[PDB]
């Protein structure tokens, strides 16, 4: 807000200086495997397994992502895993997960983050059904500020979905999974993301920019307030078919202000897409749907969260689904050491 | 209802990233 737009511009100029110093000088092997006791698996994905861990020497719990180097290789994720780690240690925002330590050994790569105990937003959304517009707006505003922050550092995030958003103690979001995140000034071409959330430009095999994230926010707001994603089917081939068509049907209960904003984000013509216009983010921020949002209070965490998760002591994992436990083997021979030398 | 068709679908569980 004029004075506030200046404060934001000046903020970001300075945060950019901090990001560059860490991006240019990354921290390496800040721990080893044996300082940690592995409690249980908090969640899994196509690539990694995150575990609740305890530091033996300090009694502190963290969340540890484990990637098998032989799998990173077969899945074509070498440069992506290196981006993930390099960006995550250089970033610093209230809504993003904190990377404490990282290290590797003969078999795996390890990233040790702050343990976010409230569960995935996914969990809570599916249990409850759908969120109310004011609840949906509370979270959308956090992601709006996060993207503004990331994009100004020349970063595309690329995997926005309820499964990658976690709920902290205060009921505020922490974005995890930087696996597709990339510092890029021009266009980029990798087919990557999650089916329902893919912008039509990715599907179409076109170069894309930071607008993919804004499309993803349209998909996320729709899913949080309807309780289902705008484009769904049984097979991925059917969702893509739907994405590219461009036809969105809103539930009757969405406000006209909500439908207006989503038509602006779920804009198939990246030219007309909000967040990619001359004004950028201020289009989304000054939308009538966010007229009540005090962007500063949300940034400062001064707003009372609509939902607070309950826990009963540390390592308390009740907010997460249960997963089958795998034993993690470390080979007697170093696997793919050349490809991961900077990690 | 659309909620009904979605709840009966194949993709109502945690959705993993594309890799293939
Ligand atoms: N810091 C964290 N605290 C608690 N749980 C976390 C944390 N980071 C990740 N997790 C959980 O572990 C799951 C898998 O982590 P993620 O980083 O998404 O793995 P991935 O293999 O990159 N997944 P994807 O690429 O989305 O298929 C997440 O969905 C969260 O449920
Ligand atoms: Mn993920
Ligand atoms: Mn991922």
């Amino acid at each position: 807000k004029g004075s506030e737009q200046e404060s934001v511009k000046e903020f970001l100029a300075k945060a950019k200086e901090d990001f560059l110093k860490k991006w240019e000088n990354p921290a390496q092997n800040t721990a080893h495997l044996d300082q940690f006791e592995r409690i249980k698996t908090l969640g899994t994905g196509s690539f990694g397994r995150v575990m609740l861990v305890k530091h033996k020497e300090t009694g502190n719990h963290f969340a540890m992502k484990i990637l098998d180097k032989q799998k990173v290789v077969k899945l074509k994720q070498i440069e992506h895993t290196l981006n993930e780690k390099r960006i995550l240690q250089a970033v610093n925002f209230p809504f993003l997960v904190k990377l404490e330590y990282s290290f590797k050994d003969n078999s795996n790569l390890y990233m040790v983050m702050e343990y976010v105990p409230g569960g995935e937003m996914f969990s809570h959304l599916r249990r409850i059904g759908r969120f109310s517009e004011p609840h949906a707006r509370f979270y959308a505003a956090q992601i709006v500020l996060t993207f503004e922050y990331l994009h100004s550092l020349d970063l595309i995030y690329r995997d926005l979905k309820p499964e990658n958003l976690l709920i902290d103690q205060q009921g505020y979001i922490q974005v995890t999974d930087f696996g597709f995140a990339k510092r890029v000034k021009g266009r980029t071409w990798t087919l990557c993301g999650t089916p329902e959330y893919l912008a039509p430009e990715i599907i179409l095999s076109k170069g894309y920019n930071k607008a993919v994230d804004w499309w993803a926010l349209g998909v996320l707001i729709y899913e949080m307030a309807a309780g289902y994603p705008p484009f769904f089917a049984d097979q991925p081939i059917q969702i893509y078919e739907k994405i590219v068509s461009g036809k969105v049907r809103f539930p009757s209960h969405f406000s006209s202000d909500l439908k207006d904003l989503l038509r602006n984000l779920l804009q198939v013509d990246l030219t007309k897409r909000f967040g990619n216009l001359k004004d950028g983010v201020n289009d989304i921020k000054n939308h009538k749907w966010f007229a009540t949002t005090d962007w500063i209070a949300i940034y400062q965490r001064k707003v009372e969260a609509p939902f607070i998760p309950k826990f009963k002591g540390p390592g308390d994992t009740s907010n997460f689904d249960d997963y089958e436990e795998e034993e993690i083997r470390v080979s007697i021979n170093e696997k793919c050491g050349k490809e991961f030398s900077e990690f | 209802t659309t909620y009904a068709d979605f709840i009966a679908s194949g993709r109502t569980g945690r959705r993993n990233a594309i890799h293939d």
